[PDB]
């Protein structure tokens, strides 16, 4: 009965209007200060006695009175797309032992990724630099993503993931400046993880000159390139970059750098295509004959996430049969059949270096 | 009055369009179904003129002209608006007709190596055939086309699907 | 979050509203049922079987699926020229699986503005998962998924990035996993490789021309309605159609009406379909001589 009275007194507080958002820009003197809102009008005005001069400082977000336009309360940082970057979700863990092949590129990443933070020490006594950037392509093959996704879970610490549709912002491009945030972040938040998929339509070469927007990405490159191009330390944090074909990367991200290293996907060596099958083969039930190998040999050339849709198929198939548990004999039909006819579908599957 | 003497050409393609108009109960009743529409081509005599007859023939409510190559234009994404509008607007003008002249020059078909070039331009026929697919109504408006040449192959073997009656000038015996 | 309620100058949320938005962007298409139904269409029993399982499959026997440990299929590849006829069969099947059914044509991801159909799948796919099961439906995705070849740039390549934000959503995202999408296209001249995958196209199956004994029987399904005289030979126009299409086949059932209006003829005979066949197809004109 009385806590409703707590509430409609909380309404009494909330009679008090809010303020407007603004950054601190200079001071001309202890009773001029100048500060900008984020609409772009500027304003020299006054402050009161709770805040102190020193703790204020240039570029500080702050709030203005509606009328005075002068600062009540401060804020050290605000940034609303983040908190949705850091909220990716990737299972494993066990995922990362399912992914099989490759074994020796895990061992590359494992290293590149993972030393650098857990042993800085090794890096400063030999004089090597630690490096900031990686490029993990496909589909000459498959597994980019999970991959990269499943050291994000593995190393645990901090992630943070963009998807290339955030570049855009339709008019005026500013996400551009949205990058500066991101690493403004991600150097307080330090150490993180970035990871850039589909850079190719946002790294583009502007080769013939036309349209509108192709202009704007190439200055949203600007931001990339200048940033890791510094006048700024990203050794703590790192990137991750992935396209389909690395043609459109200009000189600028081939070069070293910004992208120091490159891990081409290969197509599952029927060893590894042997691991991969076993992965899937431990949900699924099956009949107490089974032999791997007649799939690995029927089964050349295949991505793993074709492999997988084929195991799904061979099961996919048995409900026809309607039978619990199944043989691999309906199992090798599915397969050779659904399999070859991926290869009609797999017209221009050759991919350029 | 201003036709050149053509009979069986003129005669087919009054029953497709002004007959089901004329008296729509008359089709209803036996119906079957009257045909969504006709294509128009060949030599130039007499390309289009063929249409102002049904302007005069026109029995009550007038019907729009469209002309082909204001579909395709700069800053590509205007298209794709435009194609679209003029058909709700149709379904509000109840039975008026539609016509789009020189298709072939939007009807550029089908794909090349690069650089498009025909992405642009298979945006503007593919959207197209695409609302003209749709299902509702669909869409009462009946159709009319013409061009010159019967290229491309594309709106060429999307046609027979949706449309029907093609005809060839014919041109005087 | 967004779309909380203030007032005027107070600046004070007195409630959070959802969800979402925007018009036309929040709600694509409202399809209420097809009025077709999968009896209006013959032939296709093999491959009409490989289109409903892996539709309806996940819907009834997810049961099944937790104990044999099944993935179901998601996105299938229907495709050839019409018809085929792709677009009707796929939708009604939708009527019969009860499922929300959104009507989404292909080249609309390509607007005016930038970074439209990238928001534009992002909240397609929002109210897909409100609305879970539904289904989701395209058509022309070789038309807004083609990738060229050199840059720069590919005026689609906004949409090729929402299609591989698409994709990219079935990859880094398992909840993609629900409310199934059908994609269809009428040539796989253009077909981009990533498009390979369980969440992505995997049911494929090439639609030829539809046999003989299906283009007598989809026209007597067509004509049903109408009134026929109760002769046909039926094996007649079945072995006399060559590069006819089923479509081509309700042209011709619509053409044996058009000349019954000068024929007088209040029902259809015999003669009048094989006429209408010869008229339309094959081409014209010219006239027959030096054949003797
Ligand atoms: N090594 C692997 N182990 C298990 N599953 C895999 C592996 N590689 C691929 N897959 C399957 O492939 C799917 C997508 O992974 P990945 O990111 O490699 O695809 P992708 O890189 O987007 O493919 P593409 O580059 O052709 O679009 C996953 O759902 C997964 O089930
Ligand atoms: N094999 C077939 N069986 C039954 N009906 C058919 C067949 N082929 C064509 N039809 C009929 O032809 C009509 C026209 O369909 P059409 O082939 O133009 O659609 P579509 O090709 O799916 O359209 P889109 O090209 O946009 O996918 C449909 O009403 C359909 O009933």
């Amino acid at each position: 009965t009385k806590q409703y009275e707590k509430s409609e007194n909380d309404l009494k507080a909330l009679q008090s209007v809010g303020q407007i958002v603004g950054e601190v820009l200079k001071q001309l003197t202890e009773e001029k200060f100048i500060v900008k809102a984020t609409n772009g009008p500027r304003y020299v005005v006054g402050c009161r006695r709770q805040l102190d001069k020193s703790k204020l400082k240039p570029g500080t977000r702050v709030a203005l009175d509606m009328t005075t336009l002068t600062i009540m309360r401060y804020l050290p940082r605000e940034v609303d797309p983040l908190v949705y970057n850091m909220s990716h979700e990737d299972p494993g863990n066990v995922s990362y032992s399912e992914i099989g092949g490759l074994s020796e590129q895990i061992r590359e990443l494992r290293e590149v990724i993972e030393l650098p933070l857990t042993n800085p020490e090794l890096f400063q006594r030999v004089g090597i630099i630690p490096p900031k950037g990686c490029l993990l392509y496909g589909p000459p093959g498959t597994g980019k993503t999970l991959l990269a996704r499943a050291v994000a879970s593995q190393l645990d610490c901090n992630f943070l993931k963009v998807v290339s549709s955030s570049i855009v912002d339709k008019y005026i491009g500013e996400s551009a400046r949205l990058i500066r945030e991101m690493f403004n972040y991600a150097r307080d938040h330090q150490p993180c993880i970035i990871f850039m998929d589909e850079i190719d339509a946002i790294g583009g070469r502007r080769f013939s000159e036309g349209t509108s927007a192709d202009r704007e990405i190439q200055r949203t490159l600007m931001e990339l390139l200048n940033q890791m191009d510094g006048f700024d330390t990203l050794h703590r944090v790192k990137m991750i970059m992935a396209t389909n074909r690395p043609d459109t990367l200009d000189p600028a991200l081939l070069r070293p750098g910004r992208l120091d290293r490159k891990i081409h996907i290969d197509l599952p060596n029927e060893q590894a295509r042997l691991d991969i099958l076993k992965i899937h083969a431990g949900p699924i039930t099956k009949h107490g004959e089974i032999d791997y190998e007649a799939i690995v040999k029927l089964s050349d050339g295949f991505n793993g996430a074709d492999l997988r849709n084929v195991c799904t198929e061979a099961g996919m198939f048995a409900i026809r049969a309607d039978h619990d548990f199944v043989v691999q004999e309906d199992f090798m039909k599915a397969v050779r059949k659904v399999a070859d006819s991926k290869k009609l579908e797999s017209k221009l599957d050759y991919k350029p270096v | 009055s201003d036709v050149g003497g053509c009979k069986e050409q003129i005669e087919k393609l009054r029953e497709v369009v002004e007959t089901p108009l004329l008296h729509p109960e008359r089709f209803v009743n036996l119906g079957i179904e009257p045909p969504k529409g006709v294509l128009l081509f060949g030599p130039p005599g007499t390309g289009k003129t063929l249409c102002a007859r049904a302007v005069a023939n026109r029995t009550d409510a007038c019907f729009i002209r469209v002309i082909g190559s204001e579909l395709v234009q700069k800053y590509v994404g205007e298209g794709a608006r435009m194609v679209r509008e003029l058909f709700e607007m149709a379904r509000t003008k109840k039975a008026c007709l539609i016509f789009f002249d020189e298709i072939d020059a939007i009807g550029g078909a089908r794909f090349d190596d690069g650089a498009g070039g025909d992405n642009e331009v298979q945006r503007t026929m593919l959207e197209l055939i695409n609302q003209l697919d749709g299902f509702d109504p669909r869409g009462n408006i009946k159709v009319l086309m013409a061009t010159n040449r019967p290229d491309t192959l594309d709106p060429a073997l999307m046609r027979p699907g949706r449309l029907d009656r093609k005809i060839e000038f014919s041109l005087p015996d | 979050g967004d779309l909380v309620g203030v007032n005027k100058d107070s600046y004070l949320i007195l409630e959070t509203l959802p969800t979402e938005y925007d018009s036309r962007v929040k709600a694509m298409e409202v399809d209420e049922r097809p009025t077709e139904q999968y009896s209006d269409i013959g032939g296709l029993d093999k491959q009409i079987q490989e289109l409903v399982e892996a539709i309806v499959l996940p819907m009834n026997h997810k049961e099944k699926f937790e104990n044999l440990g099944i993935q179901p299929p998601k996105g299938v590849l229907m495709y050839g020229p019409p018809g085929t006829g792709k677009t009707l069969l796929a939708r009604a099947c939708a009527a019969q699986t009860k499922a929300t059914f959104l009507k989404l044509a292909g080249p609309q991801l390509v607007q005016m503005f930038i970074g439209d159909g990238a928001k534009l799948v992002r909240d397609a796919f929002a109210l897909a998962k409100e609305k879970a099961p539904s289904i989701i439906f395209i058509d022309e995705l070789d038309a807004i998924g083609t990738k060229r070849f050199d840059s720069e740039k590919a005026g689609d390549r906004e949409v090729q990035r929402t299609m591989l934000e698409l994709l990219n959503q079935l990859d880094g995202f398992q909840p993609n996993t629900q409310v199934k999408v059908i994609a269809a296209t009428n040539r796989v001249d253009i077909l981009d490789p990533a498009l390979l995958r369980s969440g992505r196209l995997d049911r494929k199956i090439e639609f030829p021309m539809p046999n003989e004994e299906a283009r007598a029987r989809i026209m007597q399904i067509h004509s049903r309605k109408m009134n026929v005289s109760p002769d046909v030979n039926y094996e007649e126009l079945a072995r006399c159609t060559d590069d006819f299409n089923g479509a081509q086949c309700k042209a011709v059932c619509v053409e044996a009406g058009m000349i019954a209006l000068r024929r007088g003829a209040t029902e259809l005979t015999h003669e009048d379909y094989m006429e209408g066949i010869l008229e339309v197809q094959a081409k014209k004109k010219a006239n027959l001589q030096y054949y003797a």
